[PDB]
């Protein structure tokens, strides 16, 4: 029940790890989802793969 | 980023490589050849493109 503005995260220039899968990276801003869910974490380097 | 099929502000926003290259991009370190003690700022990027 909000608006999303993936560009913000996309060309937020702060990521190293904005891989996606099943969806455009660039096409968030087109499509329109029923929901999301963010899990928040906190790992270590070697692990993030 | 130099490679077909990637984006990214270089891969995005300077030099767009398609996705049926035939070719080799080759690189290595220039650290003793290309920076200086106070920076070289000779070599300009873009951000931001239409």
């Amino acid at each position: 029940n909000c608006v999303a503005d993936y560009s913000v995260l996309y060309n937020s220039a702060s990521f190293s790890t904005f891989k996606c899968y099943g969806v455009s990276p660039t096409k968030l801003n087109d499509l329109c989802f029923t929901n999301v869910y963010a899990d928040s974490f906190v790992i270590r380097g070697d692990e993030v793969r | 980023q130099i490679a077909p099929g990637q984006t990214g502000k270089i891969a995005d926003y300077n030099y767009k490589l398609p996705d049926d290259f035939t070719g080799c991009v080759i690189a290595w370190n220039s650290n003793n050849l290309d920076s200086k003690v106070g920076g070289n700022y000779n070599y300009l990027y873009r951000l931001f493109r239409k």
